[PDB]
RNA sequence: AUAGGUUUGGUCCUAGCCUUUCUAUUAGCUCUUAGUAAGAUUACACAUGCAAGCAUCCCCGUUCCAGUGAGUUCACCCUCUAAAUC
């Protein structure tokens, strides 16, 4: 199928100054072996956006496409997980800022 | 420990190799030793042993002298205790030296 | 017939399989061809040096 | 000459007793660490060095593998290990032959080591496998044929040979003939 | 590398001492050395006689049936060895020799009746 | 990665060289017919064939 | 003395003594977990002991951590099919998400151990190749073959002193 | 081993390659021999090929490959 | 159809015979040491471990298979005469493979003669303990398999593990294998240590044998001796089962022999020392009436 | 590291350096046999001898082996797919 290596990645939104792209970094738990201990190791990955929905801070999935686009735009955007404040709580799908329901789940 | 009557021992010593300070230190460990009964009649339960020469067999090597204690001891998952990174160095086997396991003499 | 190593194999293997069928291990030969040393290949499977 | 006199003998307890052999010697050398290697031999030529090994300063002490004694002294009690060279003191000759003499004392019977119960080492133990019964024969093999017959020998036309020979003439060499049957 | 043009080859690969050949069947390149990169070793072989003597062969038959259904091109002691166990037919060559050893030994036969 | 341009124009250029001037057969399989020594070649014929 | 809280959580025993081996489908695991409230406890639980031996066990599944930012905690797990696995993890325990996980995607002892037999096909007896790789680098070892001619010289049948 | 670039010693510069001299009947019974072999092997050669290809095709997709995929299908629904 | 050494009730029955020593079983061993770990636990765990280590002594006391021997294979495959008189030593093939069972492998021969014999026993034996080795085994003959060693090791009382390497180094159908267990259990019925032999996974083979080939005299006589009454009721079951056309049985099923009186009647008709036997029963009664006037 | 020597008029602590262990190269002195492993310091210059032929002409091979450590993240995995063997 795809060439690309990463598949499906999620990762967080820093730049939408590139035009129908957005630059996401993606952190990945990697193993120092001498201390043995999980320390985030970060990537930047490059995403194809249409419909500049995606933000800054947003939590984003990149799922990978068939064929590279660009040198460096080898990924798409598929869902926005995470809108900045706007956090729509999955389990009771409920709008809510963080930690504090903004319309009660009681409804 | 030829004069007590040890003969089954390891024993690495650091910091300050003095001798005089070597002496009391090894004295006041040894005589602030735990025994099995001791340890037998603080908790209130049977201490067994395991060898792995006998194999599954369990030797009872020290009961309470008095009443025994029903409810078992707490099963504490992930146990908060002190390691040490040279025993864990040499369990994982980077402790390349070249001094460590020498043949050497009788005791 | 099958080479008497792979004849021992394949019946061995048969009668763990099931059924006897003491048959004698046939297998065709007229489907390869007899070309002998002097048919001619191609020039441009060869190539001119 | 013959060994399992010594050991029970009174000079052993004279000199020795019930301290193991090797209780005595403390080889010299370069402070802290020995070598990780004794002496290749006490004799040479036929001259003793001034430090003999436990085995080489007593020429009573033979070895072999019915100086069993003397073998479980030299082997550990509590692990079924031999003691090595610089553990013990003797040369690399007398470790050697310390070697050999366990051995052939624990495959004659004349010592006590620690041998594992073992699992089978097979699944199913049935023999009715054609590897391992009896196979329909052949019908070359129950008739005389060769197996192959191409590989007999069968003489061409004089008239496809006399082709060879207009094929391969001035270089030829000599005749046809029949293969022998029997050899002597 | 990439060793352009060749195939697989099932032959015996040398590793033993002087004065002491050991073969070891292998699966290798064309165009590789012959202590070399091999894709899978296939058995062993082992020239020469024991204390009781049995001139040992050892044969992963169905690794080999898998290689040569992949295309390997089996060499002269290949076919050899494979045709005096009798997984292969035996070979012309090897037959052959037999018969000029047939007829030597006749003709030294014959010699030595006329010598006697 | 530098680019070996170099390269590849004297390989086009061989490969030109090789399709413009190429051998022909009137000079590639000429025979001394007394020596059996191709010119071009330098090598002479097997002993199945003088 | 190893510095840290709990030293044992960096010991590469308790590393691969973690049980859960995740499957290939699976790409992406996310744990929105709460740093307070009593109701979070086994979600700050999991996320202290036993992520570092999920991601030992399944090195190349991305798994990414989030602090407050909903107010229940919950597991998400994005699969290769574009699946997206949801498990609330409020009034639980480390020990049950572990089984929660091993249940719903995590590979069966049946997987696993068809995978070391395959580790173990790959391994063989009878190869005669250096201690690397196999057992045995030569038949001079075995006794009944001709020894090798560095330990044991070999007679005079040796070519030279032919 | 030399290249394409060495040039030739003066004893391979000349040096005659005089053929085997020829025997009639072990020869003819060899090319017989040898064809009947390489029938035979071609035979045995083809014969795993499609052991190998049969192999391959039932592993990719046989009766098993589909039973064992569809009853982990199930049991992820 | 006369019951095999793998049945239900003569498993339980010769279970119940080896008995179930954890001292023994689990016994210290001159290996390689590493330090003992310790456990505080309630005497309900003490209970939970002693029942796991009684699991573990039934893993560990899983009984051997007594086989038939095996009748030795001559087949020969092809003989090329065209190829005898080609080489000089013979050729031994074996596809080694690596997950069809060992007992399915195919190993032949080829000879001077042109002819390609499939293996021998011992020569199969030999090519599997060479190309796929188990620890324990070598393929050179140990010489402690001998008349001599073979005696002084049953003079140093060490039968278990005669029984032990004979197990390492031969298949249980083997000649060999049949002779050195057979030879063991006639040195064992001439001098005696069936306590030696209890709680082994050996005992019930030999108790196997014996009943089949019948010199079960002194394991009446060492069970009556060691209180194994049961045991001894049991065997002579066994003994009445193996051989039900026997007139031991035939008067214990017209007598509705239950225990002491079926021992009394196997004593009364086959017993070769009827006489002690009989006497060591009337001695063992006279301490039951000793121990029941002190009940 | 089972460690030891050394700061000082002396003690304690910290510390460096060194010793004891094993291997490889070279130098000195000195050397009996047998077997086997291994064997330019230099990407400096090379006399000379050989190292690619085969084969009914065509082709094929000389693009492989063998050598060196100059340069140096072109070595591993996945996708795609051209020689090549079936
Ligand atoms: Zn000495
Ligand atoms: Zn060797």
């Amino acid at each position: 199928r795809s060439s690309v290596h990463a598949r499906w990645i999620v990762g967080k939104v820093i730049g939408t100054k590139m035009q129908k792209t957005a630059k996401v970094r993606v952190t990945r738990l990697v193993l120092d072996p001498y201390l043995l201990k999980y320390f985030n190791k970060r990537k930047t990955y490059f995403a194809h956006d249409a419909l500049q929905q995606c933000t800054v801070g947003d939590i984003v999935l990149l799922r990978a496409l068939p064929v590279p686009r660009a040198k460096h735009v080898k990924h798409e955007l598929a869902e926005i997980v995470f809108k900045v404040g706007k956090v729509i709580d999955p389990v009771t799908g409920k709008p809510c800022a963080g930690t504090t329901y903004l319309e009660s789940p009681l409804s | 420990c030829r004069l007590i009557g040890i003969k089954d021992m390891y024993a690495k010593v650091s910091g300050s190799i003095n001798m005089l300070s070597l002496t009391q230190g090894l004295f006041r460990g040894l005589s602030r030793q735990e025994t099995h009964q001791q340890l037998a009649d603080k908790k209130g339960l049977h201490v067994v042993e395991i060898r792995e020469e006998c194999g599954p067999l369990p030797i009872v090597v020290a009961s309470p002298r008095g009443p025994l204690r029903k409810d078992p001891e707490p099963e504490d998952e992930v146990p908060d205790v002190k390691l040490d990174w040279e025993d864990v160095k040499t369990a994982q086997g980077m402790k390349r030296s070249v001094w460590s396991n020498l043949k050497r003499a009788a005791t | 017939p099958y080479p008497p190593l792979l004849r021992a194999m394949i019946i061995a293997e048969r009668q763990k399989n099931g059924d006897t069928s003491t048959e004698e291990p046939m297998l065709n030969v007229q489907r390869i061809r007899m070309e002998p040393w002097d048919y001619p290949a191609k020039q441009e499977d060869k190539g001119r040096a | 000459d013959e060994p399992w006199k010594y050991l029970e003998s009174e000079e052993y307890q004279e000199r020795y007793g019930s301290r193991p052999v090797w209780a005595d010697y403390r080889r010299n050398h370069k402070g802290g660490v020995p070598p990780q290697r004794t002496r290749k031999t006490c004799i040479r030529r036929n001259k003793v060095v001034g430090n003999p090994c436990p085995i080489c300063r007593d020429h009573k002490l033979h070895v072999d593998f019915r100086n069993v004694k003397l073998l479980e002294q030299f082997v550990c009690a509590h692990t079924g290990i031999i003691f090595y060279a610089p553990y013990t003191g003797v040369c690399v000759k007398q470790h050697k032959r310390l070697t050999q003499a366990i051995q052939k004392a624990r495959d004659h019977g004349l010592l006590i080591y620690h041998i594992p119960q073992v699992e089978p080492r097979d699944l199913d133990f049935s023999t009715s496998h054609g590897a391992v019964s009896a196979t329909p024969p052949a019908p070359t093999l129950v008739s005389g044929d060769p197996w192959y017959p191409w590989y007999n020998w069968k003489q061409p036309p004089e008239r496809e040979l006399s082709r060879l020979r207009r094929l391969y003439q001035g270089h030829l060499q000599e005749e046809s003939g029949p293969p022998p049957e029997s050899m002597p | 590398k990439a060793y352009r043009g060749g195939h697989l080859t099932i032959r015996l690969a040398l590793g033993g001492c002087t004065n002491r050949p050991f073969y070891r069947i292998v699966a290798a390149h064309n165009k590789c050395p012959r202590d070399g990169r091999f894709v899978e070793q296939l058995g062993s072989y082992d020239p020469l006689p024991n204390s009781h003597g049995e001139k040992l062969v050892a044969l992963n038959l169905d690794r080999i049936r898998h290689w040569i259904g992949c295309g390997a091109h089996l060499s002269k002691p290949m076919e050899k060895l494979l045709g005096l166990a009798g997984f292969f037919p035996l070979h012309p060559m090897m037959i052959t020799n037999a018969e000029r050893l047939r007829r030597k030994r006749a003709r030294e036969v014959l010699l030595a009746s006329q010598k006697t | 990665v530098r680019p070996r341009l170099i390269a590849e124009l004297a390989r086009r250029v061989r490969a030109l060289r090789e399709q413009l001037n190429r051998p022909r057969d009137s000079q590639l399989y000429a025979v001394d017919y007394e020596t059996l020594t191709r010119p071009f070649s330098g090598r002479r014929l097997p002993v199945r064939a003088w | 003395p190893m510095k840290g809280r709990f030293p044992i959580r960096r010991t590469l025993q308790y590393l691969s003594q973690g049980n859960v081996v995740f499957k290939d489908s699976v790409k992406v695991m996310t744990v929105n977990y709460n740093t307070h409230g009593e109701l979070g406890e086994g979600a700050r639980k999991f996320v202290f002991f036993n992520i570092p031996q999920i991601q030992y066990k399944n090195p190349w599944v991305q798994i990414m951590m989030f602090k407050n930012m909903t107010p229940s905690p919950f597991l998400r797990f994005y699969l290769d099919s574009g699946e997206q696995v949801l498990v609330d993890v409020e009034t639980k325990s480390n020990k049950e998400i572990m089984e929660h996980i091993r249940k719903i995607l995590g590979k069966n002892e049946e997987t696993l151990r068809e995978e070391e037999e395959e580790k173990k096909q790959l391994s063989h007896p009878a190869n005669f190749g250096p201690r690397k790789y196999c057992l045995r680098e030569c038949i001079c070892e075995v006794e009944g073959q001709v020894p090798c001619p560095s330990l044991v010289p070999l007679p005079k049948e040796m070519r030279g002193k032919y | 081993r030399k290249t394409r670039h060495d040039p030739l010693a003066k004893s391979k510069i000349e040096r005659v390659n005089m053929p085997p001299a020829v025997d009639p009947a072990e020869f003819f019974v060899l090319m017989e021999r040898y064809q009947h072999y390489r029938q035979t092997v071609r035979a045995l050669r083809m014969e795993f090929v499609s052991e190998v290809q049969r192999k391959v095709h039932e592993a990719r997709a046989g009766v098993l490959a589909e039973r064992k995929a569809l009853k982990d299908a199930a049991e992820h629904r | 159809k006369k019951p095999t050494f793998m049945d239900e009730e003569v498993q339980s029955i010769l279970t119940k015979m080896t008995g179930l020593n954890l001292q023994k079983t689990f016994k210290p061993a001159i290996q390689e040491l590493k330090p003992p770990t310790y456990k505080l636990m309630t005497q309900a765990q003490l209970e939970e471990a002693t029942r796991q280590a009684v699991e573990a002594a039934k893993v560990r006391l899983k009984m051997p298979p007594v086989l038939e021997e095996r009748v030795p294979i001559n087949d020969v495959l092809a003989e090329d005469k065209i190829l005898e008189g080609t080489e000089t030593t013979k050729y031994v093939f074996t596809d080694i493979s690596y997950s069809i069972p060992h007992r399915e492998r195919f190993i032949v021969v080829r000879e001077p003669s042109g002819t390609l014999r499939k293996a021998s026993w011992e020569e199969r034996d030999r090519m599997i303990q060479v190309y796929f080795p188990k620890e324990g085994r070598k393929i050179l003959t140990p010489i402690i398999f001998k008349e001599e060693n073979l005696r002084t090791m049953y003079s140093q009382d060490r039968h278990v593990d005669v029984l032990n390497l004979c197990f390492a180094q031969f298949e249980p159908d083997s000649t060999e294998y049949i002779k050195v267990h057979h030879k063991t259990y006639e040195d064992i019925d001439k001098r005696g240590k069936y306590d030696l032999l209890r709680s082994t996974r050996y005992f019930g083979g030999m108790v196997w044998y014996f009943v089949n080939n019948k010199k079960i005299d002194g394991l009446l006589i060492d069970q009556i001796q060691r209180d194994l009454i049961d045991d001894a009721t049991n065997l002579v079951q066994l003994y009445h089962v193996l051989h039900p056309d026997g007139q031991s049985a035939q008067g214990a099923k017209d007598q509705a022999a239950e225990g002491i009186n079926l021992i009394k009647v196997f004593a009364k008709t086959e017993a070769q020392k009827g006489a002690y036997i009989e006497l060591t029963l009337q001695t063992y009664q006279e301490a039951l009436s000793r121990h029941s006037a002190a009940s």
